[PDB]
């Protein structure tokens, strides 16, 4: 199946040190966050 | 990609148009999640000092390297755009401990497997 786009591979976890601040670099992003957003299945 | 020397975990990226502001804090919690150094260098001015104007820091993964590339590549950031680039110096030199790594001392036990398969 083609994908639709390019995307990160690497999925390496945040760390504390990240403060927990906002930090975005695509609008992509959300892609990801429907992912982890399940809640039917 | 440097063939015959293999370096370490050398892995190091140039970061400039940064905010004069921007401390060692702010940019280990930028490039935290992108892979968080594990040592960050600043440049300065041993005249006067102050102002830096270019910073490196050490990624524990050299693949990892590509995330805050790419991610934080063209980014902006308080209204200026993140250069991120490869670097190629190399950290102070340390000959100490390094010693016993002198010769093949591991090298697969000298290459077990020899030459190719019997």
């Amino acid at each position: 199946y083609d994908k639709p786009a390019p995307e990160n591979r690497f999925a390496i976890m945040p760390g504390s040190r990240w403060d927990g601040v906002h930090r975005s670099n695509g609008f992509e992003e959300k892609w990801f966050a429907k992912q982890n957003e399940i809640n039917e299945k | 990609g440097a063939m015959g020397n293999e370096y370490k975990d050398n892995a190091y990226i140039y970061i400039g148009n940064l905010n004069r502001e921007l401390t060692e804090g702010d940019i280990l919690t930028v490039f935290s999640e992108y892979g968080v150094p594990v040592d960050v260098i600043l440049s300065r001015d041993e005249n006067t000092g102050e102002s830096q104007g270019f910073a490196y820091l050490k990624y524990e993964d050299q693949r990892s390297t590509i995330l805050a590339v790419d991610n934080l590549n063209g980014f902006k950031i308080g209204g200026r755009a993140l250069k991120i680039d490869h670097t190629f110096y190399r950290p102070k030199r340390s000959l100490q401990k390094y010693y016993e790594a002198v010769k093949e001392e591991l090298d697969r036990d000298i290459v077990s497997k020899n030459n190719a398969e019997k």
